[PDB]
């Protein structure tokens, strides 16, 4: 088991409060985020913010699946995010898709904290991506590609937090027993611990 | 769990945790940093400062500086807008929060039912904020505390209103920066800074007056010395 | 005012549906009433109720694999069933019922597709599977399950002979045969509290103050299928395996349901 | 006791009477709900025959009308609001509102400052005086001894206790805020 | 016009969903889980001045306007 | 929400520079802003930066039956669309007066001007035949969005690959990289667009405006001109009412302006062909500025995992097992079953008679 | 298939230089407030226009500078060959019709209605050749018939380049052939243009005798169109007195 | 196809077209008779007010949603009418049908002269009407159940609507029947439905079209549909009078 390439990079696009492209490996994803604005008067909530999420796929249009992926991503990024603090005001993550190579899911919520982090978002705490892919004997692989993928008869991907490394967000592929749920699951808390290092080492040079 | 007066200096990170001296005191929590239980956590990344003036005393506030773009409507900051609207007596004006200000037609200096002042739709006002509250539009008015407009007011008729990030407004506002001294070394020049991200300048000629408006916004970055002097030189021509 | 009084029958151990927080509600089918298709269930679940009807129709295979039958499933929320949907397209709501249930259907592996050809690369049989709410009172994705389920076991199809020289399709009326299921999968839904609170069998009250969902489907077998998290508050190991705990009961109950009602014909 | 059906004969114009929720054609008294029957004698005999059915699920608003709501949002010059429950009981839905600068108190004066009146999140008690325009449809009313906010809330989440008429305070950290108290 | 008695699927969507020891155990609430107010008056009465009232009888009564 | 709005000091400060013939950022008035190109690892995926603009441009081809008529050619989908990062204004249906122009334009530059050839790109006739279709997306609003977009277009589509086939007698079989290597497309022509921009009633001109400049202005002219001497397109709009002498100016303009771009874009290619068959590192990966604090780099690494069994055992083990009150199910008459507390009665009867 | 004879001429009949027979009627409707009613040879087109009047919606869409011209575009399903009926949906509809807008926001002196709008219809009933210049031609008589002021009359004519000669007023037969058409909107009195549109490849050297040839077919229609607004300016005058 | 369902195969033909068994005979009987009905008001729970209508083959659902935000001087009446796939010999298509609103607005044509929008200023009224099942009329049980539903959500209206059907025997001695059904309704050569309000006496809608082109035949078919409306309101009676003494009862 180990995590592939890595790589990300900060303020690409100059109209946006904040740009991030995170790339991890091959596959690569693409984020911008717009601080606090207006809001439609027939949307808008009293102490509480509202969180609009929209992905872009690269071959064909968005469908059933990729609001459905958008909800997930809704659903995660509102449980750490201080809307309180920014009531009658509107927050949305964009996510845009540039390359697919495999584990895109872990790369997209990767993106997305990256986007709200430097857009300069009151957040509780960090969230990471990872995503796990037992073959068809139960070796476990960690940040799978799509070749390994295809023949795999089940792919976990899950969303860690930063603080004790709970669990955020589930989503999975293959069907599977729930001892290698479990060793899965440590496995990511496990892997986690040097992503987060990666954030911590991004942001400490970016002041320097 | 570390403790303040230690990490001083030090990049932190949202969901951190840092213990302030020990006796509950009540210094307030600045924008980056929330008071839970006799603990502070960190909400926004940057780094700790600390601010006591001379004394052993209170004397002291927590709060982290980053590098962001949105601005949030803080009470007591110089702030340029934008006029949009002149719906019923008032002056509804962008500032580039979420929600537009409102001025009032007896906010110029001696304006009254009669003689009020000339604001058209699409120009730049000078002006400090009285209310900023999360309760309400913010609301501001122009000509002072006591009374005497000071420089306050409709400004900006031969120059040029660019936006530069909070970071270089936060640096450039400092009392021991001498960018603006030997920035206008070269070009003499005069400035309105806007904490909005905002800023009006006006050179003699068209030419400096691009040339500032260009090299102003990349003075966050390039730190002075083995660098600034070498820059400076190579931009006299 | 809300919290508070919720979590004075919570304390209580008595939430006012009159429930001891880890009991679900009352639980009945009823299947072959609709006779206009080919097979049909309705499932009553104390409210929520959902009602679900199979079509089966010819179409071509695909080109990567003719081989296959396709499977179209479909969850529709009529704006009579609750007060909150407006008429239009489809709403988010029953678009992720809707993927929801294609997810189930693919992973569980319940069907194959080899077995509704007649012919390879030509024709196949093609099942659509429509499920129309009455009534949401939460839960929706374990009732529209537990339609689904109940309503493929019911489904039959006639005997199709294709002549030689004619070339075309004489459809048997009269001998009908039965459709081949592998496993059942059954689903179960939690709702979790501001951090750590866990509820079974929710209500769209709760659902309107919880902080967090979670659904978790089983086979005949011990075998996870989907593990459904849309978000929230967080949870731990100790309880998941204290969800799987109930999970196992429930899905004994479920399966000794499909297993009596289709013995009594 | 017997219910009704929305139309049938129920008495003569000269035994009786209509109601409310009634109407009446041809010299007879015709049902127009499928409530319960009930005649109210009163006093001087012909009693006044009406249906009723007694379980309001919901009621439409009329031009005088007591209300209970709930604040949404606050302007400089007006306050939108939710009208949340009719005098009593429940509502299924919630409708709109809008309170403009005159109502706030009884004297329609100047002065009245918005801002410190009715601050988003509490739950006041007004009257309707109107059927409004398409921009404010209902013109709440609180000009009033009785009327204005009831039940107010913290700004950290505790519930408030009147303190004056003009004048609110904290029970906790003991902080001094405005409102527009009404008689309980 | 002879009314009819109801079938199964009629039967069954109409029903009416409304301590006795313990049991569905680990699912109990036990298991899974100063205040100095001095408090000022706890209402305000309003036997007190209520400006609207004063302006309105003050005027009234007064009637001078001089 | 809506864009910030304009002052009038802006457009006085812009006008009195353009009278004086000097812009912002220092360009003077017949040139353009640098461009800088960038290449993906699967064939037909390019970014192009325009100044401060972006556009991701990918090509991908499938094999479909072709309608009926035109039995041996192929059909050439394309679907600009505008991002709502791209700017603050873009909305998911809330600009559809801009996406219908900026189609067209695509359009009748790419498909009229008959550069491609989708004469060979046919297996069979009344048959399957391959189906290209071209995606481009706008990241980064900058100004001149059409520009940026063709080079993109053309770059995609002069990187593409196909995949190839073996056909005889009448029998089909499809390769894959590995039975068989990817092959290149025919490009007869490079149609390239130029844009010009028209200030206080046609006095002056400024090629390659950004998006200040650009609401400062009255109408614009477009004018799409391929290789050698042959112009392609051109489309005057905005508020412009023009002269005669101007077109010719604007035309031998765009020649020199798509003779230079052309020159850019043959070296750039040239240059990535050269790097991808040498057999050093490409892609997406290895283009992020190391010179630069935003960008870092770690190889791999097993992080360690040697402990997850024993976690996962103890973790199984240490819980409470199902219990064990099993429920029973109720028969009312073949059809419907209930489980739970129950109802009293058998069935309702005569309930209320 | 010939397109151009030896001789010189074309399928129809008519030299390079030549355009087709036009019969125009102004007045056809009474319920609105304008009307006209064109046959550009064997193209029938019709347009309806709406005064100024209070915006629709009221939903804060105005201009407080000048007024708000909407202009669209339908067709009859029997307007060619084959039916080809289309939904009201479609972007050929929508981007002639912004075409319209375009140029008839640069024609029209729209700075005397502030916060009005003006509500343009055009309907083709028989579409054989250009169908661009029918409708503006159709639209600027029935704006006229409207009494809206305007500084010149706009009139748009195409043209092409087949062996080395430029056509004009080209049919759907030439259209459909692979040609640089090219179509204007001119303003005689001063000779500007408000629209300029091209298609197919073509030479930049024949570019301005096209140009050239275009503009003076539309010169050649303004004179034709102008005796029958003079015609009926003359019978309205007879009509008063 | 669609970017908001499920996409399956692009074509698919239903077996009916392929279905070997020739067309059987529907058979006789007498024309007058009516279909037992069993009538059910206050189903739903979470509706301001519903009924489920049942009667033979027939099955359909109606809820009523109460008055909402936003002629005037007057409340708007939305109307909605929508049937289940699996209803019939084929399937049909989800987004919609011209026949599903041809239906919609001859019911909102019939509904709206019963209730007193007088009474509702600025406010609306959606009604929602589901069919499970077509075995027979249907326009008579969209008609009746919607009107049901109204009367025990506590609206107010002048009476109610009661609907009846007829269809007309192809043979060389034609005869209007009472309530046909499928297998007397494809083999029909026209068909009527009416609405008639049972105390006041006054048709609240007419719908009929086909091949009986006599001025005489049509006076029996009207009237016959008039006798139905009068003899199935003593269902409706005893229904309105159980729903509400449950629900006065259930406080």
């Amino acid at each position: 088991c180990s995590l592939r390439h890595f790589a990300c990079e900060q303020n690409l696009l100059s109209r946006p409060d904040g740009s991030a492209s995170f790339l991890q490996g091959d596959t690569s994803v693409l984020a911008g985020v717009y601080g606090p604005a207006e809001v439609k008067v027939s949307k808008e909530i009293f102490n509480k913010a509202t969180l609009e999420v929209i992905l872009r796929p690269k071959i064909g249009l968005p469908g059933v699946a990729e609001k459905s992926r958008e909800r997930l991503i809704r659903n995660t990024c509102e449980a750490v995010v201080l809307g309180t603090l920014h009531p009658r005001t509107s927050i949305t993550v964009v996510l845009q898709v540039v390359s697919d190579a495999g584990s895109l899911l872990a790369c997209c919520l990767n993106a997305a904290c990256m986007a709200l982090v430097d857009a300069g978002v009151p957040m509780r705490a960090l969230f990471c991506g990872v995503a796990c892919a037992l073959d068809s004997d139960g070796t476990l692989v960690l940040d799978p590609t799509s070749k390994q993928e295809k023949e795999a008869r089940a792919v976990l991907t899950f969303a860690l937090d930063s603080v004790e490394r709970k669990l955020l967000m589930s989503s999975t592929k293959g069907l599977y027993s729930d001892t290698e749920l479990q060793q899965c699951l440590a496995a990511a808390q496990a892997a986690s611990q040097h992503v987060f290092r990666f954030y911590r080492e991004s942001l400490q040079r970016r002041y320097s | 769990a570390r403790a303040a007066r230690t990490v001083l200096g030090q990049v932190v990170l949202p969901g951190e945790e840092l213990l302030l001296p020990e006796s509950r005191v009540r210094v307030v929590c600045g924008p980056g940093l929330r008071r839970c239980g006799d603990r502070l956590l960190v909400t926004k990344c940057g780094r700790l400062r600390h601010k006591e003036p001379g004394s052993g005393s209170g004397g002291g506030v927590y709060w982290v500086d980053s590098q962001q773009k949105r601005y949030v409507p803080v009470k007591g900051d110089h702030v340029i807008g934008i006029v949009t609207a002149k719906s019923g007596d008032i002056f509804k004006v962008d500032v580039g929060g979420s929600e537009p200000a409102s001025l009032s037609y007896l906010s110029f200096e001696g304006a009254t039912k009669r003689n009020r002042p000339n604001v058209q739709v699409g120009d730049l006002i000078y002006g400090q904020f009285v209310v900023a509250n999360k309760d309400m539009e913010p609301e501001m008015v122009c000509i002072d505390s006591c009374g005497r407009a000071n420089g306050m007011g409709v400004i900006g008729q031969d120059g040029l209103l660019f936006k530069v990030t909070l970071g270089l407004i936060r640096k450039l506002l400092a009392p021991d920066c001498e960018i603006i001294q030997e920035v206008g070394k070269l070009h003499p020049l005069e400035i309105v800074f806007g904490m909005n991200g905002r800023i009006w300048v006006k050179a003699k000629t068209i030419q400096q007056t691009l040339i500032l408006a260009n090299i102003l916004e990349a003075c966050e970055h390039m730190t002075s010395d083995q660098r600034k002097q070498i820059f400076s030189r190579l931009a006299e021509s | 005012e809300p919290l508070e009084y919720y979590r004075r029958f919570l304390k209580e151990n008595c939430r006012p549906d009159g429930r001891e927080l880890g009991e679900f509600r009352t639980t009945t089918v009823n299947i072959g009433s609709i006779s206009t298709a080919d097979g049909s269930a309705l499932v009553k679940l104390g409210n929520t109720t959902v009602i679900c009807g199979v079509k089966a129709e010819f179409a071509a295979p695909s080109t990567d694999a003719p081989d296959k039958g396709y499977v179209v499933p479909n969850v529709d929320l009529p704006p009579l069933c609750s007060s909150r949907f407006r008429s239009g397209p489809p709403g988010e709501e029953a678009q992720v019922a809707s993927q929801f249930i294609a997810d189930v259907i693919e992973n569980s592996q319940i069907i194959q597709k080899e077995d509704l050809c007649i012919s390879p690369g030509k024709l196949v049989w093609v099942l659509y599977c429509d499920l129309i709410c009455l009534d949401y009172d939460g839960n929706i994705l374990d009732a529209c399950t537990f339609a689904l389920l109940a309503a493929l076991k019911n489904v039959q199809l006639p005997e199709v002979t294709i002549n030689e020289e004619t070339a075309l399709a004489e459809v048997n009326l009269k001998k009908k045969s039965y459709l081949n299921i592998r496993t059942h999968p059954v689903a179960t839904s939690f709702a979790v509290f501001d951090d750590t609170l866990l509820i079974v069998d929710p209500t769209g009250e709760e659902e309107h103050l919880a902080t967090g969902t979670l659904t978790i489907v089983m086979d005949e077998e011990g075998k996870l299928c989907c593990l459904h998290k849309p978000g929230g508050s967080g949870l731990t190991g100790a309880k998941l395996q204290d969800c799987m705990s109930r999970a196992v009961t429930r899905h004994k109950e479920v399966k000794k349901l499909m297993d009596e009602v289709i013995k009594s014909m | 006791v017997r219910y009704c059906i929305p139309g049938e004969r129920l008495c003569n114009l000269e035994e009786g009477s209509p109601g409310s929720g009634t109407y009446t054609r041809h010299g007879y008294i015709f049902s127009s709900l499928a409530g319960c029957l009930m005649k109210s004698s009163e006093n001087g005999a012909l009693p006044v025959v009406s249906v009723v059915r007694e379980t309001e699920s919901q009621l439409l608003p009329d031009v005088g009308a007591i209300v209970t709501c709930k604040v949404s949002s606050i302007n400089s010059r007006f306050a939108k609001v939710h009208i949340l429950y009719v005098g009593s009981m429940p509502l299924k839905n919630s409708f709109r509102g809008t309170i403009r600068k005159e109502d706030v108190r009884a004297t329609e004066k100047d002065k009245v400052e918005i801002y410190k009146s009715f601050r988003p999140g509490d739950i006041v008690l007004a009257k309707v005086i109107s059927l409004g325009d398409a921009q404010s449809n209902y013109l709440l009313t609180t000009a009033e001894n009785e009327l204005g906010v009831v039940v107010a809330h913290s700004e950290s989440g505790i519930q408030m206790v009147p303190i004056s008429w003009c004048e609110m305070q904290c029970p906790k950290t003991h902080t001094k805020e405005f409102r527009k108290v009404a008689r309980v | 016009a002879l009314a009819a008695r109801p079938s199964a699927f009629a039967s069954t969507l109409c029903l009416r969903y409304p301590r006795t020891l313990d049991l569905y155990k680990t699912f109990l609430y036990s298991r899974q889980v100063e205040i100095s107010p001095l408090v000022a008056i706890t209402p305000f009465d309003f036997k007190s001045a209520s400006p609207d009232d004063i302006v309105k009888a003050n005027q009234k009564k007064a009637f001078t306007r001089e | 929400m809506k864009e910030t709005p304009l002052s009038n000091c802006e457009r006085r400060f812009l006008l009195r520079a353009i009278e004086e013939k000097k812009r912002l950022d220092g360009r003077q008035t017949y040139d353009y802003r640098n461009i800088r190109i960038s290449f993906g690892t699967d064939y037909g995926c390019c970014i192009v930066e325009l100044g401060k603009t972006r556009v991701l441009g990918q090509v991908s081809c499938e094999l479909v039956s072709p309608k009926l008529n035109r039995a041996t050619e192929g059909i050439l989908f394309f679907n600009l669309e505008l991002s709502q990062m791209a700017a603050p204004a873009f909305e998911p249906g809330r600009q559809s007066d801009l996406l219908v122009k900026l189609n067209r334009l695509m359009e009748r530059c790419l498909r009229n001007s008959k550069c491609i050839d989708t004469e060979s790109l046919c297996v069979v006739a009344g048959e399957k035949v391959w189906q290209i279709r071209v995606d481009l997306h706008l990241l980064n609003h900058d100004g001149n969005i059409i520009d940026a977009a063709s080079i993109a277009a053309i770059v995609a589509l002069c990187h593409f690959r196909r995949p190839d086939v073996s056909v005889q007698g009448d029998e089909v079989t499809l390769y894959t990289p590995e039975e068989r290597d990817p092959v290149p497309l025919s490009i007869h022509h490079m149609p390239i667009c130029v844009s010009f921009a028209f200030f206080q009633q046609g006095t002056y001109l400024l090629v390659d405006p950004n998006e200040r400049e650009e609401r400062v202005m009255d109408g614009l002219l477009v004018i799409a001109m391929n290789k050698h001497r042959e112009i392609c397109t051109i489309q005057s709009s905005g508020g412009i009412m023009l002269l005669k002498d101007q077109v010719l100016r604007c035309s031998k303009i765009a020649g020199v302006k798509v003779a230079e771009i052309t020159e850019l874009i043959l070296k750039a290619l040239e240059n990535d062909q050269k790097v991808r068959k040498e057999g050093g590192k490409f892609g997406f990966a290895e283009s992020i500025a190391n010179q630069r604090i935003t960008a870092f780099k770690m190889e791999k690494a097993p992080i360690d995992t040697s402990d997850v069994e024993e976690k996962a055992e103890e973790i199984i083990a240490e819980a409470e097992p199902p219990s064990e009150v099993v429920s029973t199910p109720v028969l009312w008459t073949p059809g419907t079953a209930q489980i739970g507390e129950g109802v009293e009665n058998s069935w309702g009867d005569l309930e209320d008679s | 298939l010939e397109l151009l004879s030896d001789q010189g001429y074309r399928v129809d009949g008519r030299r390079a230089g030549e355009l087709r027979k036009i019969q125009a009627r102004m007045g056809v409707f009474a319920q609105a407030d304008g009307s006209a009613y064109i046959e550009q040879g064997n193209t029938k087109a019709l347009a309806v226009v709406y005064g100024p009047h209070e915006i629709r919606g009221s939903r804060a869409r105005a201009l407080p500078d000048r007024a708000l011209v909407n202009c669209q575009y339908s067709s009859a399903t029997f307007s060619t060959g084959e039916r080809k009926r289309r939904p009201h949906g479609d972007r050929k509809s929508c981007e002639m019709g912004l075409q319209l807008r375009q140029t008839f926001e640069a024609a029209i002196l729209t700075q005397l209605h502030p916060r009005s709008q003006i509500d343009i219809y055009v309907q083709v009933l028989q579409a054989d050749g250009g169908t661009y210049a029918a409708c503006v031609n159709a639209a600027t008589l029935a704006v006229l018939d409207a009494g809206i002021p305007m500084r010149d009359f706009v009139c748009a004519c195409s043209a092409g380049f087949v062996d080395g000669t430029a056509l004009a007023d080209l049919s759907h037969v030439e259209e459909a052939a692979g040609g640089p058409q090219l179509a204007l909107a001119l303003l005689p009195a001063s000779g500007q243009i408000a629209l300029l549109e091209m298609d197919a490849r073509l030479h930049e050297d024949h570019l301005e005798r096209v140009l050239e040839a275009a503009a003076q077919a539309a010169r050649d229609v303004h004179t034709l169109l102008d005796r029958v607004v003079r015609q009926h300016v003359r019978e309205a005058s007879i009509l008063l007195g | 196809g669609d970017h908001r369902r499920i996409r399956g195969p692009e074509e698919s033909q239903p077996p009916q077209l392929y279905a070997a068994d020739e067309e059987e005979a529907p058979g006789t009987r007498d024309p007058t008779r009516l279909r037992p009905v069993y009538a059910r008001a206050g189903l739903l729970s979470q509706a301001k007010g519903s009924a489920y209508l049942e009667a033979g083959g027939t099955k359909v659902l109606c809820a009523v949603s109460g008055p909402r935000q936003a002629a005037a001087l007057r409340g708007r009446l939305l109307c909605d009418f929508r049937r289940a796939p699996f209803a019939g010999r084929r399937r049909r298509a989800p987004p919609g049908g011209c026949e599903e609103r041809e239906l919609a607005l001859a019911l909102q044509e019939a509904l709206e002269p019963a209730v007193r929008l007088g009474r509702y200023p600025r406010a609306q009224l959606e009604v929602s009407a589901l069919l499970l099942e077509d075995g027979g009329s249907a326009l008579a049980a969209a008609l009746t159940a919607a009107a049901l539903a109204l009367a025990d959500a506590g609206v107010e209206m002048y009476d109610l609507v009661v609907g009846c059907g007829l269809s007309l025997a192809p043979g060389p001695a034609p005869t209007w029947l009472l309530d046909p059904t499928r297998l007397e309704e494809e083999r029909a050569a026209a068909g009527l439905t009416v609405a008639l309000m049972p105390v006041l006496n006054q048709v609240a809608g007419l719908l009929g079209s086909g091949e009986g082109g006599l001025t005489e035949s049509w006076a029996e078919a009207v009237r016959l549909g008039l006798e139905g409306c009068q003899r199935l309101y003593p269902v409706l009676q005893q229904s309105l009078v159980r729903a509400a003494r449950r629900r006065g009862a259930a406080a």
